[PDB]
């Protein structure tokens, strides 16, 4: 199987370095070198992230779309850098603007061709493809507007292989950009309408989360990054391993979705200790069921607690019993009924890979499915009408070929999105 | 990627001088033009050994650009791109913008063209000029004029050194500066303001010395600038594009001015103190003492702010520093707008002068912003004109320089509405 | 003396609130009070900035003056806010003022 | 079997490093090492008071509660101090004010919820629970108060495990406070109504018996502790060794407990020898219940001999004849008809361990439930009306938000039950 | 944590450049500000190779806060710390208070919220004033009363230098001190007292020198505060915070004002002589000849003594010392209060001066207590007042200074009910 990862915009740009800066080490391939791999295991399936070529140069089958030269350009200037076929860089060096409509309808829509170009080149590669990593912001314009169009083209393509979308939603006490809601807003529009599993992250979850639950005091966005690139690497490559029962995007998908719109989830690893004390080994599993299901350590913004799940999947991967999986995951089920919704007899979906991450004895992605995710949508909508009554920055919007009809539209779908997901709180 | 800059009147010059010299000063490349792409934003490697500039110089008359051709850095530029008008200044609008400014323009274009084309792909020009002046208020007014026509397709971030609100030099100066709005509200993109008496505050408040020359407030806007540009276009944790300003900074098309502001100004002798911690600066970014414009936020709402830090931080540490501010409410932000912080972060940390009078920290924090507050500076300076044109005043000296009862009174009328709208998109929910 | 009350946070259903003294030597105002309940109720959920205004228990009225809070009375925390409302809290004892039951000998 | 303790305040602190200092030696865990227990024996049992993460990291499973650092960070940057696992440290860096009032109500009532937090984590531990052992001085805030609402809580939470209580209550002679009576009468208030064991300790009852029972002549607070800590050593963790008669916790509660109210003891060791010289070896057995059985050498304040008993536990730890223990008893029990209370037939509990205190060839716990007691909760309760009355330091509590009514209440109640405790003394 | 300190007053300046000097002297900080938490709660850590001070200072002469920043510690404080009003003094309450004082107030306060934020978790501001004095009592008058409405939420414990029961100074000292209890009463938690003249006996009967300059009074509360903040906010076998003091300390909210006593007070030069036993000390403790107030226990009846020791002290020879106290009924403690006494217990012995005249013993008690004594010392300055305030005598002086004849007569009123306060909570049963 296969998948090919899209570096949309700065942010999912940003990550891509650190998405695979991690994935390469869980695959042993340096900068431009080859499979180091301390093991034989980190090899046999690799093909899901690379292509061959040389013979020690497997590069990374991704996208890197972008208006903004610099951007690319400190990616492909410092680290693993240089690991990128520069086949692969589809830059745009008009003005990145911040505006979704600057990305999506018009300086976007010109470098688009030139993408789907490539990622045609990439997808007819070899073997059997399974879907599209997708790596952004929902906050700015190369990131919700030109990835989320991306993507609208890529579904259009292959309605078939699998969309999985990390979005960076827009966290609540203080946003990173001004018109936040509006380039948000537009882009959640697309995701609920075209790839089918969003894992959002919220910067300030993962503060939180990397700065007291690693007493981290210096958490620097290459750290939150990092963090985050930690569980797409559970979820998919992980996966993509072997296992006493493993799964695979499309159990993935096919447990997690139990309504079309494609749903957002909330990841959440396992192993989440402080360096030298904490390491502390309680990871005998209570403890990673612990963690997991806890409301601080999920890298939504949203809490749990706040409302049932729909499905719930414990990507495990490092050697355990199956029963002391199997079980945990029970009264867990139990000691919880009041959230976990009840019309699924078996909202958990155990998955369990055998290597675990690199140098851990025993780590689990979570990939959560709960309706507690209606008050971020809520949120962002909140925002929204706030600002669009008064069409507050619309003139930047509009005067780029824009609709005042196009922002109505968003909000209201991706407003209903948010009634929906109550329609099973309830 | 580049951003070229046209430095206009005597003052734009000067402050020019001053921003041009941090610049070379924290890149290492001496005033002979050599050092021993990153920063090709804004200096182009022409020859095979130096740095020519990126910009240009437009004054009347030739002392102030003639000076630039005597002291260090005279090997900086190209002898050409210093245009000069032997004629005369003219501490008048009208003669700088139609009479005389006219017979310029074209040559100061064909630089501004000339320079714009030998580059590649650039973002914009960086303007700066001395609204209350005669070759600053009037003739970029017809510079950024020509300008959104030729490049309509850009950015044009004007930087301009609005009239000291009690301290004015020239005795007509609103006429000057009422004119020069007015005429390149249509085109231009973001306008930086920086106060030149609240600028004093900070050297007799801030840094302590009665004995502040003009080279000095140079070399604060020629820092604050620095943190605009140079570290900006400079590679970083968080970069921040031209572009990214007005789009993140401009809720709407009147070239809308925001307020520049620096967190570490302590004085050398000082220099030693224990520095300033990541909560401290960012705090002192909120007090009307600070920010480089007598325009205390009376009352004026932020609106949207562009956080630009350099140095040592750590991106929690803002994305924290920050909260604690969203959440001070005394600091009251718009109502249509959640969250209005752009948060550009950069590695390199300041450059001091040698020997001036800057601290010299490891971090500071140059934010900018649009604040409900030039409600007033905007006010304030309006009711001047009127005063003045309520009598004529030096009226005669416009007229009888291509100009008519028109382009005032219908000017007037112009910042009227600037004056609500500086009022429409804030006080009311 | 001061006077007790249960300040719970506007949209919760799930948290008993927390209950809090007021008094003159204790907070010179509401906004002093509010700044404590900042701290005291500080999240990221149920209250945006943590505590920016004080709502009747229905929500009908926002409290400006400390005159208006009684010896144990019932209080929600908001910020817009927007109400829900959500009440919710209940259900809790009256204990937290007083028990007003006690034991019986059954 | 297992237990949680509580070192509640800063003496219960205190007394929690040498609580500490010896039960690990009599039990060979050097300070984050192991077991290098001299024998096998003192391992098999050790759960008790120890949790299971390393396997040389036997951690102490107790609670460290206090609102003043310095002290917690004395304990913690000293010999034992880092054993305890940080998570263990519940500090309330706040003004750990003198008052019952500032620990019970206002100040100590927020730090609760993050205590109980952990006596949970503690108590789901693993096995089966016991109960928890409480360390604290009624004479202060963190103590009585802070420490007074932990147990308040505990027994609402697992009313079937049992609560031991160590306290310090306020030595008559000086007070080396000045509310004393106040802190007190309010935490005794609290204790006669959830804990349901309690171990009265006289910091002068102590001296006297440390500087008299032990030519001792700088009896540094060190000193005092350590030999408090040497009884509640006898008393729990001793029973959960081997024994011709053992018993545990319950037994002792159950054997000792006439009626609910709770009850207080006096504990009581065996060899209180001086070093050098009277290391006479006297210690056959006679020797032993010579010793617990006389006025002085009870830990309490108030003379045994000045009012019956209900009932005694001799939990020696010795090998010894379950003839001559059961045998002494009884002279002891008809030399003393007089003041034993009779509607007990058995007055005395025998209970009889096996490996005694590490260094020693024989010991004896005695835990006394005598009707004494009855002049010492007069005294408290005396100094307290002396001072109500005036309402002495009041406005340090109700400025707290306290009751007038409050303080009548615990006085009262603590009152009265000098009262019951007569009503067995005839 | 912390406890912040505002030296208010010449005299309180005075005092607190020694109090200031103990400190770092003890503490192992050069006058350069460098040592080659624990306690922190007195200085902060400015990086960084500092300690700077964790205070202020107030004076409305430059005279005296000048002498500071010329004798080696000019490298300890702040350069900003040392709060100056070039204006005038003015011996006179009003003036400083109202008047004249107001003016700095703001700036004043400012610090104290300046270095009441850079710090973490703090519990109060030891205050030190001169009650007779201009600055000294009206000014703190206003900033403590500032205080208490801006943090009501700590401790305010205020150090005191009372009125010399006979050897006053100023002519008025009586007007500015009834002047300074009614207006700080209602917002001190605690205050300190320590009588200037009943020092000087200690100077000539327990150390012997007919030469005490100030200099030396101040080595001497400088030792007796020391005992306070210092080495109680320092690790010890029995702790003491600053809360603690307020709470077993003040019976009743009159911001109660106990006595400071220091127990061994000999002259260096006796220096060699066998130090004195445990019992001696805790004895002289209870002699009404070593406690720095003129309120020989005349009657009054303690109600409340923190014994703060330090140095090498067995538990139980202090839980005895003070037990053969307890029964020694010539003592004789309030009714109402069984057991008043908060025994202290620090590790470090004391500090003496290099070369003072202090003796420099392996351990001291610097007991402090509220005395139903006091009626007395307020009674002899209450009636100091009348007599004057009977002629109006300089009344021209306040009144002309923003103040009344009701502040006066309704601050004469306010002490009287201090007056039956004193006697109520005592002498009676
Ligand atoms: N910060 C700063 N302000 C300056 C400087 N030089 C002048 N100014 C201010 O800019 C205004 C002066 O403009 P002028 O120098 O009179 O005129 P000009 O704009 O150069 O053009 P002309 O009137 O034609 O000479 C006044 O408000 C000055 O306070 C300078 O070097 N730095
Ligand atoms: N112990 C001690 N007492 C002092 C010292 N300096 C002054 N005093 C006493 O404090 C009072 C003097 O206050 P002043 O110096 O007159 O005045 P001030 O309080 O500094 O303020 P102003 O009147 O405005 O100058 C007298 O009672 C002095 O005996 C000192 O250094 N140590
Ligand atoms: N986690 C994370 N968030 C980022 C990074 N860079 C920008 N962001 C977030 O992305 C939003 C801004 O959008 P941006 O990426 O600049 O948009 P674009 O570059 O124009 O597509 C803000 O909410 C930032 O917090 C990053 O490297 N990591
Ligand atoms: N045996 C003993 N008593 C102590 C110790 N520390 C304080 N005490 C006693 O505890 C009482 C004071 O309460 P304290 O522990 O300071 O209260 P808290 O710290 O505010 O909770 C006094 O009666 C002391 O004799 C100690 O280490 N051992």
């Amino acid at each position: 199987r296969e998948i090919v990862h899209i570096q949309a915009g700065q942010c999912g740009n940003q990550i891509g370095a650190k998405f695979w800066e991690v994935i390469s080490d869980e695959h042993g391939i340096d900068p431009t070198g080859s499979y180091h791999g301390d093991s034989d295991l980190q090899l046999e399936r690799i093909n899901v992230y690379y292509n061959e070529a040389a013979g020690n140069k497997y590069v990374p089958r991704a996208i890197l779309v972008d208006l903004e030269p610099g951007t690319m350009d400190s990616v492909r200037s410092g680290p693993f850098g240089q690991i990128f076929r520069p086949d692969n860089f589809v830059f745009g060096q008009s003005g990145a603007g911040n505006n979704w409509a600057k990305g999506h309808y018009t300086e976007g829509a010109e470098l688009v061709d030139s993408v789907l170009d490539v990622v045609r080149k990439e997808s007819e590669s070899c073997d059997c493809l399974q879907g599209f990593q997708l790596t952004h912001s929902l906050g700015g314009g190369t990131g919700s507007g030109m990835g989320t169009l991306l993507i609208s083209k890529i579904r259009e393509e292959y309605p078939d292989r699998i969309m999985n979308t990390f979005s960076v939603v827009p966290s609540p006490k203080v946003s990173d950009t001004v018109v936040e809601p509006y380039n948000a807003t537009l882009s959640v529009h697309q995701l609920v309408e075209n790839t089918d599993e969003t894992y959002c992250i919220d910067n300030e979850a993962l503060y939180d989360i990397c700065f007291r639950t690693l007493k981290l005091t210096t958490p620097t966005y290459g750290d939150l990054n990092h963090l985050v690139s930690a569980t797409m690497s559970g979820v998919t490559t992980c996966l993509r391993f072997p296992g006493q029962l493993n799964a695979d995007l499309r159990k993935l998908a096919v447990n997690m979705v139990p309504f079309p719109r494609l749903h957002f989830f909330m990841p959440g690893f396992a192993p989440l200790t402080s360096r030298g004390s904490q390491q502390y080994r309680a990871l005998t599993v209570p403890e990673l069921t612990q963690q997991m299901f806890d409301a601080k350590n999920m890298m939504a913004a949203c809490d749990p607690r706040h409302g049932r799940y729909l499905t719930v999947a414990a990507v495990f991967r490092g050697r355990m019993s199956m029963k002391e999986v199997d079980e945990q995951m029970l009264n867990v089920q139990n000691k919880n009924s009041s959230y976990f919704v009840e019309w699924i007899p078996n909202n958990v979906k155990t998955a369990v890979c055998d290597i675990p991450p690199r140098g851990l004895k025993m780590s689990a992605t979570f990939i959560g499915n709960s309706t507690a995710i209606q008050e971020l949508f809520k949120r962002i909508s909140e925002q929204f009408t706030a600002m669009f009554r008064r069409k507050a920055f619309l003139h930047w919007y509009t005067g780029e070929g824009m609709d005042e009809m196009e922002f109505t539209e968003a909000e209201s779908n991706m407003n209903d999105l948010v009634s929906e997901y109550q329609q099973y709180q309830d | 990627r580049e951003c070229i800059s046209i430095h206009v009147g005597q003052a734009g010059v000067q402050i020019g001088n001053a921003c041009w010299e941090l610049y070379c000063l924290e890149h290492g490349i001496q005033p002979d033009g050599q050092m021993p792409d990153s920063f090709n934003t804004f200096f182009s490697e022409t020859g095979a050994g130096k740095h020519v500039p990126r910009a240009v110089f437009v004054d009347l008359e030739p002392t102030v650009i003639d000076e630039v051709r005597t002291g260090t850095y005279r090997q900086l530029f190209h002898p050409e791109q210093l245009i000069t008008g032997k004629e005369d200044a003219a501490n008048n609008y009208a003669r700088g913008h139609y009479t005389i400014g006219k017979e310029i323009i074209d040559l100061v274009l064909d630089r501004i063209r000339k320079l714009a084309d030998q580059c590649t792909g650039l973002q914009g020009f960086s303007v700066f000029h001395s609204f209350g002046g005669g070759t600053g208020s009037g003739f970029t007014s017809l510079l950024m004029e020509r300008l959104s026509v030729d490049y309509g397709k850009k950015s044009k971030l004007e930087f301009s050194i609005y009239p000291a609100p009690q301290v004015s030099t020239a005795v007509v100066e609103p006429y000057n500066s009422i004119l020069t709005t007015h005429t390149t509200l249509e085109h231009s993109d973001c306008a930086f303001m920086v106060d030149n008496e609240a600028i004093y505050d900070i050297c007799r408040r801030n840094l302590d010395i009665e004995r502040p020359t003009y080279t000095n407030l140079n070399r604060l806007i020629g820092q604050i600038v620095s943190s605009i540009t140079a570290s900006l276009r400079f590679d970083g944790a968080l970069n921040v594009d031209l572009t990214e300003f007005q789009t993140n900074l401009v809720p709407y098309p009147r070239g809308h001015f925001p307020l520049a502001t620096y967190a570490p100004v302590i004085s050398a002798e000082k220099a030693y103190h224990e520095q300033l911690s990541v909560a401290e600066i960012t705090n002192a970014c909120f007090e009307p003492a600070n920010q480089m414009v007598k325009c205390d936020p009376r009352h004026g709402k932020y609106m949207a702010c562009c956080l630009l830090y350099r140095g040592d931080v750590v991106p929690k540490d803002v994305n924290a520093a920050i909260a604690t501010i969203k959440t001070k409410r005394t600091i009251q932000f718009v109502d249509w707008c959640p969250t209005g912080f752009k948060v550009g972060i950069n590695y390199e940390p300041p450059t001091v002068v040698p020997g001036g009078d800057l601290a010299k920290v490891q971090r500071a924090v140059c934010m900018l912003s649009n604040t409900t507050a030039i409600a007033e500076a905007w006010a304030r300076l309006d009711h001047k004109f009127d005063l003045m044109y309520a009598k004529r005043a030096f009226v005669h000296w416009y007229v009888g320089e291509g100009m008519e009862e028109g382009e005032f009174s219908e000017a007037r009328e112009d910042m009227a509405a600037l004056e609500k709208d500086y009022e429409e998109v804030g006080v009311d929910s | 003396k001061a006077k007790k009350v249960r300040f719970y946070r506007n949209g919760d259903r799930y948290f008993k609130g927390i209950v809090y003294a007021v008094s003159s030597d204790r907070f010179r105002s509401f906004d002093a009070l509010l700044a404590d309940l900042t701290r005291s109720l500080s999240d990221n959920i149920n209250l945006p900035q943590g505590v920016r205004y004080i709502y009747t228990i229905d929500g009908s009225r926002k409290i400006g003056s400390m005159d208006e809070l009684e010896e144990g009375e019932s209080y929600v925390c908001s910020s817009d806010n927007f109400f829900k409302k959500v009440e919710y809290t209940k259900n809790v004892n009256p204990n937290w003022s007083v028990n007003v039951k006690t034991s019986a000998n059954m």
